[PDB]
RNA sequence: AGGUAAAUAAUCUAAAGGGAAACAGCCCAGAUUAAGAUAUAAAGUUCCUAAUAAAUAAUAAGUGAAAUAAAUAUUAAAAU
RNA sequence: AAAAAAUAAAAUAUUUAAAAUCAAAUAUAUAUAUAUUUGUUAAUAGAUAAUAUACGGAUCUUAAUAAUAAGAAUUAUUUA
RNA sequence: AGAGUAGAUAUUGUAAGCUAUGUUUGCCACCUCGAUGUCGACUCAACAUUUCCUCUUGGUUGUAAAAGCUAAGAAGGGUU
RNA sequence: AAGCUAAGUUGAUAAUAAAUAAAUAUUGAAUACAUAUUAAAUAUGAAGUUGUUUUAAUAAGAUAAUUAAUCUGAUAAUUUU
């Protein structure tokens, strides 16, 4: 996880999911590309 | 001249039932209502300089309404003094310690006025998580009242 | 025939709701607790002596914890008291030393005079122990563990290096007039005052104390005592309570 | 919306019924309120089960064709909008669970790892690699069959109880990339890496 | 910044509603002011103070000062003006180029109805 | 910068009162002595704490509710 | 694939505006001529120190069933 | 931007940009300038968390393992 | 010798369990898909939390006696745990 203050979905494959009240950016191909808003 | 009579029954504590399950106000805003109550707001005989107010006897306070997530999220503190003693408890945690009842008479403690006569205003106040309570017999009751009753509900009470 | 009573109809058409159940309640509280299963018995310690095991050969400090009239008075349940838990009551008084209240509390129970008198909490009515009886060493195990409560060696009013470890200030290299006094408390400035629990002089001792999971290395109903292995707080002649160990089966 | 709108296939073996609870919840947001009244029921061959559900929802028996329509009192309402899409899925995979039943394999993927009934299937037995015993008992309505060592199958009425129970079995231990070892619940894949 | 000047950076319902008063009452003073010029005026042509009331052709005011007020452009009424220019002055050293009208000073007398055009 | 250098206005200085929780300078307003009925100012009117009820939006975060923290990200919303 | 059709629920953006245009209104001649005025975004994250939480405090976002009875006490624009 | 075999965002991160902080070097003279606690040691610690270790956990062609690197939660305990 | 001591002796780090942070999930629409929920249901998970544990403080409650040829204390004497 890169916990950011910024969080854009990088490819394709990522997608963004609102839980526990924070933006999270998963991605079902490249695990690097995992965020989170804060 | 007008103040020239019997005064005993202006003066007198009556007891005023709330049933919380009834009652469709939030929790701050029927706080509020009961302080007035407990202080004699409501009674024209009332004067600063002399604690005059009635008793008020909530129940069934386990339905009490509270907006919002409040119920998970409203912190209660404390603090003895001694540093690195703040005791910060959410409102779920603390009515699982003592009752919704606790919660509604923190309230009423913060709506009543910063004096000597506030402890005993609050000790008027007898809230209860449930229905039953020993006050049930020295409500405020009229004898017109007493057909809208049936027969053996009221035996049953006396009985209690 | 019937006496005048008028009822509220906000009271009478109430809807009847049972209150839920508080964790400040004394039945949860029980529910909570860490509880031995069986009751204990009031000691006197005695003194100290050593054990030799003969097997292995190795000595141990033995205290000798004596049992004297030893007896069930009454016992406290969940739905009266809150709590299950067996009054033990311990040796034989005079009448002189005892209450009138006392003694009559004795006759009820139906037990001596007694020289000391205390409960010993259990978890179920199943440990419970019928009131009246006699409680021997042979109650507990040899080998078994116990916990053991009794108020320590009064120290009387001792400094900081005797209650806290304080290490004191130099004996030489200029120290003047306060060796032992260990310095600095409530900070300075930032509290404003001394804050509660400044570790400070004062007496010491005479508190109770439990110690937990003490072996019962011997046990004998002919000298009336239980040997428990190493110390025991308190004096001589000092009253013990004795359990089974919670943390220790 | 476009879900619910879908209208949901009966054979005459199974039956969808609806009615009031004993004891109606009402779930309070913030702003808008939710109240459960109605409880849908799927009863069929193998089993039955239950859904507990709002008031504004409703079904629509037809006698032809089989089929059933579920509607809301209010669409353009987002919150019971949502609950129709929801609600149908629910009820078609409970239909889908009392006439087919649901399924859920789990192979086992390296050397040593495999799963076991070890109380008479009340307790699924699972050694992949680790000197403590793990598993965890089977829940009510899910019934566990192993075919061989490696190959553990779960099966029940309930889609999400079933699957929940085959997502707990994995958790133990979840297929490593490096290789392709662990537990594989389904149609589950993994792009390994370059060994190096 | 140790002193607490604690001025709440925007105003409170009442606030407002006290404001708008204040506008429609300097509105009112004015048009007091052009109507009784237009009095005196029928009065000097020669109208009872009735007549002059009645008069379907009012006198605009001659001085400059009046004519600016009566003047919407230069001087709107509190109907006429924008929500944010009855409760925010220009301030160009303020972000936004916007402040309260209450943390103008003696802002319950001093009179700012027109903000630029763009600010 | 509660800075410093003047300019201008006001208050303070030398001004009691009401407001701004508390408050030299801000918002009102100027005590001759009372009194307390009538207008009010500034500010407020669930409670503490004198005193209210409405419309219409929008918010769900206790954001907020008298001391507005930013570039930026996100999710929405209109419009073209 | 999939359209009772647009009138409205597609995407790709730009946009976040009453300048312009449009609507509403004032003002002049007035059977509607000009000029002036008014009308265009929301929430979350970002968030961050040291005796103790601190909107002044309580506390405030409402729910048919069901009380004479609650339903902001927040924000935006207003009424009595 | 640029490193990082091959790839800006495994790890790296210039110049500029936006904040926070209120520890330091300043800056101001507003405190008393009858505040040594005179700057270091000892005694004694209290508190913060902006986590050093310890516990949980994401990523880590730069996680095979083990070491690590990096980030999240976390101040209970401990930190010569 | 005692006493007191620590160089010595003994004990203990207070379980279980409850909800959880981060984090990892199931079914699942809104939004054909998808999505662990900033929807409804459904799961895990920390030396933290709540408890527990221990110490002290209090005294709800309890059993017992009730004007005393022996009531409960206190002063006084002899001492010490």
């Amino acid at each position: 996880f890169k916990v950011r203050t910024s969080v854009k979905k990088f490819c394709s494959d990522c997608y963004l999911v609102r839980r526990k009240g924070r933006v999270y950016i998963y991605c079902k191909s490249n695990k690097k590309h995992k965020q989170r808003q804060g | 001249s007008q103040k020239i009579g019997h005064s005993g029954l202006a003066f007198a504590r009556l007891w005023h039932h709330v049933d919380v399950a009834r009652d469709k106000r939030t929790l701050g805003r029927l706080a509020s209502a009961i302080a007035i109550t407990l202080i004699g707001r409501h009674k024209p005989v009332y004067h600063p300089s002399q604690d005059c107010g009635d008793y008020v006897v909530v129940t069934n306070c386990q339905k009490i309404r509270v907006t919002g997530k409040k119920f998970e999220q409203k912190t209660y503190w404390s603090h003895s003094g001694r540093p690195g003693q703040l005791k910060l408890q959410t409102m779920n945690k603390v009515v699982a310690d003592k009752g919704f009842g606790e919660i509604l008479k923190k309230a009423v403690s913060g709506m009543l006025p910063k004096n000597k006569l506030r402890k005993q205003r609050l000790d008027r106040l007898k809230v209860f998580d449930g229905s039953e309570n020993p006050y049930k017999q020295n409500i405020t009751a009229f004898a017109h009242e007493q057909s809208s009753i049936p027969e053996p509900l009221k035996e049953s009470i006396f009985n209690q | 025939s019937t006496r005048p009573f008028l009822v509220a109809p906000s009271i009478a058409n109430s809807i009847t709701t049972e209150a839920p159940a508080i964790n400040h309640s004394p039945e949860l509280a029980n529910a909570r607790k860490w509880l031995p299963k069986r009751c204990g018995l009031i000691t006197r310690k005695k003194g100290m002596m050593p054990y030799f095991d003969k097997s292995t050969g190795e000595r141990s400090a033995a205290t000798i914890l004596e049992v004297n009239n030893v007896e069930v008075i009454m016992h406290r349940t969940s739905e009266v008291n809150g709590y299950f838990a067996c009054q033990v009551g311990y040796g034989s008084r005079h009448l002189s030393k005892v209450s009138r209240q006392m003694l009559g509390h004795f006759a009820s129970k139906v037990v001596n005079p007694k020289e000391h008198v205390a409960e010993f909490r259990v978890k179920d009515e199943k440990g419970l122990i019928p009131p009246g009886t006699l409680l021997k060493p042979s109650f507990f195990k040899e080998g078994q563990y116990v916990d053991v409560r009794s108020v320590s060696k009064g120290k009387g009013f001792t400094g900081v290096m005797k209650r806290y470890g304080f290490k004191g200030l130099r004996a030489s290299h200029g120290t003047s007039i306060m060796h032992r006094h260990g310095g600095s408390y409530g900070q300075n400035q930032d509290p404003g005052r001394v804050l509660p629990g400044r570790k400070m002089p004062g007496h010491m001792g005479n508190e109770h104390v439990t110690i937990q999971n003490v072996k019962v290395l011997k046990v004998d109903d002919e000298n009336n005592v239980i040997w428990v292995k190493g110390s025991v707080a308190g004096p001589k002649n000092s009253f013990v309570k004795i359990q089974d160990a919670i943390k220790k089966t | 919306s476009q879900v619910g709108s879908l209208p949901l296939y009966i054979s005459p073996e199974v039956q969808v019924s609806i009615n009031a609870l004993s004891m109606p919840r009402i779930i309070r947001k913030g702003r808008t309120s939710m109240n459960i009244s109605q409880n849908i029921t799927v009863k069929g061959p193998k089993g039955e089960l239950s859904v507990e559900v709002p008031d504004f929802l409703h079904l629509d028996k037809d006698e032809k064709h089989g089929k059933i329509n579920v509607t809301v009192q209010n669409s353009e309402d987002k919150h019971q909008r949502s609950m129709w899409g929801t609600v149908r899925s629910l009820i078609n995979n409970h239909i889908i669970g009392v006439t087919e039943g649901h399924l859920a394999v789990l192979r086992f993927v390296g050397t040593g790892y495999r799963a076991q009934l070890e109380n008479d299937g009340k307790f699924v037995n699972v050694k992949v690699g680790a000197s403590i015993k793990q598993g965890l008992d089977v829940p009510e309505g899910i019934v566990v069959k192993t075919p061989a060592p490696t190959s553990l199958i779960i099966e029940g009425c309930n889609k999400q109880q079933v699957l929940l129970f085959a997502a707990k079995l994995r958790k133990f231990h979840p297929p490593e990339p490096y290789k392709g070892k662990g537990i594989y619940v389904n149609d589950e894949t993994i792009k390994l890496k370059d060994k190096k | 910044g140790g002193l607490l000047w604690k001025i709440p950076w925007r105003m409170s319902t009442h606030q407002k509603t006290r404001q708008r008063e204040r506008l429609r009452n300097v509105d009112q003073v004015i048009k007091q002011l052009t109507l009784g010029l237009h009095v005196q005026r029928c009065q000097d042509k020669g109208l009872t103070y009735q007549e002059a009331m009645e008069s379907k052709k009012k006198y605009k005011p001659r001085s400059k000062s009046l004519r600016l007020l009566n003047k919407p452009s230069v001087f709107p009424k509190e109907n006429q003006m924008s929500s944010k220019d009855k409760y925010w002055t220009f301030d160009k050293k303020a972000v936004g180029y916007r402040k309260g009208i209450h943390k103008v000073p003696k802002w319950t007398k001093i009179s700012i109805r027109k903000a630029p055009k763009f600010f």
